[PDB]
């Protein structure tokens, strides 16, 4: 009889595609029944899009297109290699996040957006294609590293939300601590502001994650800095600038609201 | 060798080296479509085993240590004058089988093919030779289509040698593919890579096939068959015009087509001679043909400016005027009376002339004979008599196309076969001698 | 067809046409061989114009090898008849030139010094006769791409040639130009001092000065007297016409002289410093031939022809423009229509891979080299390759692709990357959102309807080279979108129409070359949401015309589909899906 | 189709199992609809025994009870969503201690020789987690100085019961009915 | 350094000051014969003003001469058409250019 539903016509298409012929092309096979399961499980687009359903006033409609324009800007970069234009293109599109005021006023809109994975993702990016062979592009990671600790301090939520990515950037932490003028724009500075004044993140906060500081800052004490002594430092064996910085993440580890964190 | 040693004392393994080589081509050889998918797999798993195993063993810098000693000889026939004429012989078979080995070694392996950034450098730059052209290619496709590493050290110097390989040894697409892997990888797009090519390729236009879009063309002639010959009831002065009652400049983005003149046919044959049947050809686009436009004189494809009082491109309710004589081979032409200050010279006169206007979209010309056909507005230069004066006594003047097909339903289009020729449009008279 | 025969052929596309096909054939059930085909089909007929070809390998009377060069020797590409001394032997005079041109320059001018090659523009190659070789039938010297000449008497008297005059207001002759297509002169002759062959081979040496356009040669040592002068920008072929009387007709030498820098680097632009001669595999000698075949068009100019008057004259009219899509071969400076790739396998996959290579360099939003390909590849000609019907699959498939990615990719990437992410205003316009358009709770035709979520920006820069602003890179290229849009809907509505047959002449050669990237063009268009209302109530009935009538024909759905269409008319269901999911969201907030 | 697209990508070698929501979405309804589920007459419980006999065989007829082993082998000992499904699966047609499935799936063990799948098998039981007292600690700090939970069941404490208690359950119906075949190849 | 042939007669009274947008269809070619643009081709009609180096030098004089309602060809040196450096991907460097020029329209 009568579809008369678009649910039912690509249910019933489907079916009868697989029964009349063996199809060959498994990304043909995963497109029909990605479809089918879709028609039959309604609800389950519901239950993933609502999440992702902002409202906003009508009073801030151009200021979130505006928005929405440089956070796709940021988006399409992931699809192209790192270089001096794209490095422009990402800092002067953070910069007009932060002017834009939407960017305070709805957080939760940008933490559905998901902003703080995709700057991750550059970061990580750049870190694998030039980590260790001293970091290229430092101002592009300052400036991601700079967006990514505003917005641990512009709200609570996003302050956990950047905690979970904490392994990684603890993995990381040896970027550029020992290049000064870059303090405060290094993964460290990013994994305490995650985990800055918040007693439920540092209760959270795993033994593996401050031991993996602690085998850093370790290392920093048994050996010196191997680009500070090509610049040609004198050579003492150990190495007090990247401890310092290790130092201080213990620091906000231990160290909350005045009190002390016994575990 | 190279240290200058006999050839006695030289041990040379020429025969076990290329059956070995032939051996690891057959044990990299990689798994055939037809088979299974779980058979397939297992050879791919045993496949990517046996790479992981000769590159820790460091099995590809030996090979390349191979193919850099063989190298110094530039050719079979030095390598043979070197060692032997065996050595000789198989010389080109064991670069080929080496390189193939290479490929084999570092195909779908994205662990080797980042170990060969360091040597990319060092093979892009035996590509020119044709002894290893091929080979070379191969390697450096499968090396940028699995490493993404091996991008980032591919700089200006290496895009410009592959691009120039396509103007040393002509078209290929491998090297295309190559160039287009050097674009995108992996869904990542390299923006410099992708500049470099586009302004070191692109901008010439030299090796790349160029395309555009041409109007269709068509010429159109009288009857008559205007001749020059030795004893000949012929006359060698004539005259025709043409009137352009309609033209429209741009009846499409390409600029109309309209050029009136003279065109001649090789030898005594009927059909016009030297151009194409169909296309976007015209009166003097070939050395057979002679025309004007209003402002160009054209004729092998080339235009020559042409002074003129008041100097247009043929519009709406223009005159032009034309002559020719055969005595001294001279073309010319006079726009609405006044004279054209340019004419053709000196052309081959072992042919038939015939007036012919070539065209696109966008005309209403109209061909006055002279006569009772056409009425002259201008009287005809002294000597020069109308081209009606031409037409035999049987046939009739009339206006057809000048080549063969015309539009019309398939199955009414009439296929011709060659024409015979036309020697008795000059009529020479030949007396028996007495 | 012989002399004066006279044909036709009836494929028969009209079995009315087809005259005794009733009488035989029909009842023993052979069927037309047009009997399925909405489209003419396409005739190809012997060339009358003899072209230049490269030599084949098995040619059975001309053999070509090349000599490499030694440090003592120059490159040599020598040409021999295998077939020399045997029975059915040709003594007919061959035509031989070099693959590619010496380009003069564009405006002419009003041990050797290095510094002085360095700067010179004079370019030189030899031709040696082996001896025995009778050089009275050896000709050496330039042609141009117009030769097209196979007369078995060849003469330096029959060239053809032409003086353009150009005179003053006076009359005075101020300039005469000659012009020929060939510019060679003849051994025999050159023996100034005779039997110069006989001795030793004869050597003729041809120099060309691109800089002024003078042509010289010099046989044994001395300059001989004949000289052509040549108009700028002409493209010369070194060319060879002989008449083989020995097993070893001739040399071609790329070798180098006293100040004359070898034809290799006038050749090729890498080597325009390279005073070291050279004969790269893209050299090869090409001899004139008829083994060609000529593609008619499907279609021919309208023209009108009729005496109007006595005093009027005829009258030839023609208003109805065609046009046709010409592929310009760079090396050998000749044009063929493109649709005569669809025998010349090899151009065509060269052709598909260049166009791939233009996907990709513009490829993910190279915005700056989408406008410079614009210059290469316009849109006329993206629209002429949209709308033809006889156009290779390669090239259909290839052309749709340049089109969609110059244009169109970017925006519908930027919308594909926000389509999962819904931020709706709530605003007047979204408060009048309902799940069911009216009281009867009837789905509305998925698309249809009024949508507030915000939607990216659709912004284009016009391609305009003549401009100096930089900014212009900014922004893909802009398009003729209603008229795209248009032709897709036309093209995809004859396609079912014509599918619904199962015709014997998909355009492109298959069901896949006719559907995928039309499907294609279609999907992103839709992705972009360029269909309004009334244009996606006719694609939607042309995809399925029962479900979506708003309240014997077959949709797209159930046309027996090939696997790649089906993957894209899951894409199109996917798309009418989420257009649904964002329906229902917006509802649900405008109820909030 | 759907069964023989899910086994070949799990036969296809990759370096880490890939989370694929295609499976994720497809075990889980194969799941439901094996079981399809208060003193009851012996010929209801039977006829209950019969059907579910009837929809395991629905899809081990298919092909699941190999497909739910590649992808185990596949896991390589990697605890997650998709070998998380895939042991639900394998216990929904398992359930009963269905004699055929049990044969199938060691025949094709004998058959292919995998040891990967044994291997992924001790990877999991050593991934599977524990009571951490330490955790409970840090949970019950956090709740005494006020922070709301996020998590009312202290799911950081036993992280995944669920999975635990499905594997456990699969490697036990494994051997249900007396197996001895099964019992002693494991 | 550009030349100017007049293909179709102007008004010859009007011709293009300060303040006034240019309307143009161009056709612009290599000197060898390739076409590298067309505003014909496009469509639309350019609309460049007079005296603020919208367009190159050549162009600019070469507009400035021409009347209203004329076709000209206008013949461009490097040095007044994108120079030595050239434009990349489109125009090679050192490259004169020819354009075949009508002023439509002119406010």
């Amino acid at each position: 009889k009568k579809s008369s539903t678009l649910q039912q016509l690509i249910s019933e298409t489907m079916v009868r595609w697989a029964q009349e012929s063996v199809i060959e092309d498994p990304e043909l096979v995963r497109a029909m029944f990605v479809l089918l399961h879709r028609q039959y499980d309604g609800i389950g687009g519901l239950v993933r899009a609502l999440p992702k359903t902002y409202t906003i006033n009508g009073v801030s409609v151009e200021d979130t297109i505006n928005l929405l324009a440089s956070l796709g800007q940021i988006r399409s970069l992931l699809s192209v290699r790192m270089g001096k234009e794209e490095e422009k293109l990402m800092i002067r599109g953070l910069g007009d996040i932060m002017n834009n005021k939407v960017f305070y006023q709805h957080p939760n809109l940008m933490r559905a957006l998901g902003m703080h994975e995709t700057v991750m993702e550059v970061m990580v990016n750049v870190l694998g294609g030039g980590e260790s062979k001293e970091i290229t592009f430092p101002k592009m990671v300052a400036n991601c590293c700079r967006f990514l600790c505003y917005f641990c301090r512009i709200s609570r939520q996003n302050q956990k939300a950047m905690f979970d990515h904490l392994s990684y950037l603890l993995e990381n932490s040896s970027v550029g601590l020992a290049s000064p003028a870059m303090r405060g724009s290094t993964p460290l500075d990013v994994a305490a502001a995650s985990v800055m004044d918040n007693n439920e993140l540092a209760l959270a906060l795993r033994e593996p994650d401050l031991e993996k500081v602690v085998r850093y800052l370790a290392g920093c004490g048994l050996q010196s800095c191997q680009m500070l002594v090509s610049k040609g430092y004198p050579d003492i064996g150990w190495n007090p600038v990247e401890g310092e910085r290790y130092l201080d993440f213990l620091r906000f580890a231990v160290f909350c609201n005045g009190e002390s964190v016994e575990e | 060798l190279s240290k200058k040693a006999k050839a006695s004392t030289v041990d040379l393994p020429i025969e076990s080296v290329s059956l070995s080589l032939q051996d690891l081509i057959g044990y990299f050889h990689p798994p055939d479509e037809h088979l299974e998918h779980e058979d397939k797999q297992n050879r791919l798993r045993a496949l990517k085993n046996r790479q992981n195993l000769f590159q820790e063993e460091g099995m590809i810098n030996l090979v390349l240590e191979c193919i850099d000693r063989l190298h110094v000889y530039s050719s079979a026939a030095h390598f043979a004058d070197v060692a032997g004429r065996e050595a000789g012989e198989s010389w080109k078979s064991i670069l080929n089988s080496l390189y193939e080995l290479l490929a084999a070694l570092i195909r779908g392996n994205r662990k080797n093919c980042a170990q060969f950034s360091g040597s990319l450098d060092w093979l892009i730059s035996r590509l020119e030779r044709l002894e290893a052209s091929s080979g070379i290619l191969e390697v450096l496709h499968c090396v940028l289509v699995e490493s993404p590493e091996a991008l980032n050290i591919i700089k200006e110097g290496h895009i410009k040698s592959i691009i120039s390989l396509l103007d040393k040894h002509g078209r290929n697409h491998k090297v295309l593919d190559v160039l287009c892997s050097l674009c995108v990888c992996h869904g990542v797009a390299v923006r410099s890579n992708q500049h470099l090519i586009c302004d070191n390729l692109l901008p010439g236009r030299d090796l790349l096939l160029q395309t555009r879009l041409v109007n269709h063309v068509s010429s159109m002639r009288p009857n008559i068959f205007l001749g020059v010959s030795e004893g000949s009831a012929q006359y060698k002065k004539w005259y025709y015009e043409l009137m352009v009652d309609h033209t429209e400049p741009f009846v499409t983005a390409e600029a109309t087509h309209l050029r009136v003149g003279w065109a001649s046919t090789e030898g005594y044959s009927p059909y016009p001679g030297g151009g194409e049947e169909w296309g976007g050809n015209g009166v003097g686009d070939d050395l057979f043909s002679y025309g004007f436009d209003g402002l160009h004189l054209w004729s092998g494809c080339i235009a020559r400016t042409v002074s003129s009082p008041n100097q247009h491109l043929l519009r709406t309710d223009d005159v032009i005027s034309c002559c020719l004589d055969l005595s001294a081979p001279s073309i010319s032409f006079r726009i609405n009376g006044q004279p054209v200050q340019g004419m053709f010279e000196n052309f081959n006169i072992d042919g038939l002339f015939f007036p012919v206007v070539s065209f696109s979209a966008g005309i209403k010309v109209r061909f006055l004979l002279g006569g009772r056909h056409g009425e002259f507005k201008f009287l005809p230069p002294p000597g020069y008599a109308p081209c009606y004066e031409a037409v035999l006594p049987k046939e009739k003047l009339k206006v057809e196309h000048s080549r063969e097909y015309k539009q019309e339903r398939t199955y009414t289009r009439d296929l011709l076969g060659p024409t015979v020729s036309l020697t008795q449009a000059a009529f020479t008279p030949i007396p028996v001698d007495t | 067809l012989g002399v004066a025969q006279v044909g036709r052929m009836n494929f028969g596309k009209d079995v009315s046409t087809l005259k005794y096909f009733t009488i035989c054939g029909l009842q023993e059930g052979y069927e037309p061989f047009a009997v399925n085909t909405n489209r003419d089909i396409t005739m190809w007929l012997s060339k009358r114009l003899p072209q230049f070809l490269q030599v084949p390998s098995n040619h059975e009377h001309i053999e070509v090898t090349r000599i490499d060069g030694t440090i003592d020797s120059s490159p040599c590409l020598k040409v021999t008849q295998k077939s020399f001394g045997s029975q059915n032997s040709n003594t007919d005079i061959m035509f031989y030139r070099l693959s590619m041109p010496i380009e003069c320059a564009e405006v002419f001018s009003k041990r050797d010094d290095y510094d002085f090659l360095m700067q010179t523009s004079t370019y030189y190659y030899s031709v040696r006769i082996f001896p025995g070789q009778e050089p009275a039938n050896v000709w050496v010297g330039w042609i141009t791409s117009d030769f097209h000449q196979y007369d078995t008497g060849f003469d330096l008297d029959r060239v053809r040639t032409v003086t353009v005059t150009l005179g003053d207001e006076k009359g005075k002759v101020h300039e005469s130009i000659k012009r020929s297509n060939c510019y060679m002169v003849c051994a025999g002759e050159s023996m100034s001092p005779g039997q110069g062959r006989n001795n030793n081979g004869l050597e003729i040496g041809c120099v060309v000065d691109a800089a002024s356009g003078l042509l010289t040669f010099i046989a044994n040592g001395k300059e001989l007297s004949t000289y052509y002068q040549v108009e700028p920008s002409t493209k010369l072929f070194p060319a060879v016409f002989a008449q083989a009387t020995s097993p070893n007709v001739f040399q071609f030498e790329l070798g180098r002289i006293k100040n004359v820098m070898p034809l290799s680097a006038g050749l090729f632009k890498s080597e325009h410093k390279n005073p070291v001669p050279q004969c790269p595999p893209r050299l090869h000698v090409q001899f004139l031939s008829h083994v060609l075949w000529s593609r008619m068009p499907n279609q021919f100019l309208k023209v009108d022809v009729s005496r109007i008057s006595e005093r009027q004259g005829w009258l030839v009219q023609c208003l109805d423009p065609l046009q046709f899509m010409s592929l310009h071969i760079p090396e050998e400076n000749r044009s063929v229509d493109i649709l005569e790739l669809t025998e010349q396998e090899e151009l065509l996959k060269f052709h598909y891979h260049t166009l791939r290579l233009y996907s990709a360099v513009c490829a993910l939003g190279n915005h700056r080299v989408a406008h410079a390909l614009c210059s290469h590849v316009d849109e006329p000609q993206l629209l002429y390759a949209i709308e033809n019907k006889y156009m290779p699959g390669l090239l259909r498939a290839g052309y749709y692709d340049l089109l969609i990615d110059i244009h169109l990719s970017s925006y519908a990437t930027a919308r594909l990357m926000m389509n999962n992410e819904y931020i709706v205003p709530m605003t007047e316009e979204t408060k009048s959102i309902t799940l069911f358009p009216d009281e009867n709770k009837k789905h509305g035709l998925p698309g249809i309807g009024l949508s507030t979520s915000l939607r990216p920006r659709m912004q284009f820069s016009s391609p305009s080279f003549v401009s100096i602003s930089n900014e212009c890179y900014q922004y893909s290229p802009e398009f003729p979108l209603d008229i795209l849009k248009s032709k897709t809907i036309q093209m995809l509505t004859e396609a079912v129409k014509e599918g619904s047959l199962h015709a014997r002449d998909p355009v492109g050669g298959t069901t896949e070359f006719l559907f995928v990237p039309l499907i294609k063009l279609f999907y992103t268009l839709l992705i972009m949401g360029i269909f309004h209302n009334e244009d996606l109530k006719h694609i939607l009935q042309l995809i399925e015309p029962s479900v979506f009538k708003e309240a014997p024909k077959e949709g797209l759905l159930q046309m027996k589909l090939p696997e790649p269409v089906k993957l894209q008319m899951c894409l199109l269901l996917q798309y009418l899906c989420d257009c649904q999911v964002r329906h229902r969201i917006e509802a649900i907030v405008a109820f909030s | 189709q759907l069964i023989l697209l899910f086994s070949r990508t799990a036969l296809t070698e990759k370096c880490k199992l890939e989370e694929d929501f295609l499976y994720m979405a497809y075990a889980d309804i194969m799941a439901k609809s094996c079981h399809d589920e208060e003193v009851k007459s012996f010929e209801e419980k039977e006829m209950e025994k019969q059907k579910l006999l009837y929809q395991q065989a629905r899809l081990h007829d298919r092909g699941a009870a190999e497909m739910v082993l590649q992808t185990i082998s596949a896991s390589k000992g990697e605890t997650g969503p998709m070998v998380a499904a895939t042991l639900k699966l394998g216990i929904a047609i398992l359930n009963g201690g269905n004699s055929t499935v049990q044969q199938k799936m060691l025949d094709y063990l004998k058959e292919k020789k995998d040891v990967g799948f044994f291997q992924s098998l001790a990877g999991l039981m050593q991934s599977c987690s524990v009571l951490d007292l330490n955790a409970f600690e840090r949970q019950n700090k956090a709740e005494g100085l006020g922070m709301v939970t996020e998590e009312g069941s202290g799911e950081k404490v036993l992280q995944d019961d669920e999975f635990t208690c499905d594997l456990f359950r699969f490697l036990q119906l494994l051997c249900e009915g007396h197996n001895s075949d099964f019992q002693n190849y494991l | 350094g550009v030349e100017i042939e007049t293909i179709s007669p102007g008004d010859g009274r009007t011709f293009p000051k300060k303040g006034q947008t240019c309307v143009v269809h161009y056709t612009g070619m290599l000197q060898n014969g390739k076409k590298f643009d067309s505003s014909r081709d496009r469509n639309k009609p350019f609309k460049f003003r007079i005296g603020k180096q919208e367009v190159i030098k050549g162009f600019e004089e070469g507009a400035a001469q021409m009347s209203l309602g004329q076709r000209a060809k206008l013949t461009c040196t490097p040095d007044v058409a994108y120079g030595a450096t050239g434009h990349p991907g489109v125009i090679p460097p050192n490259a004169t250019l020819i354009f075949d020029v009508e002023l439509l329209n002119l406010e």
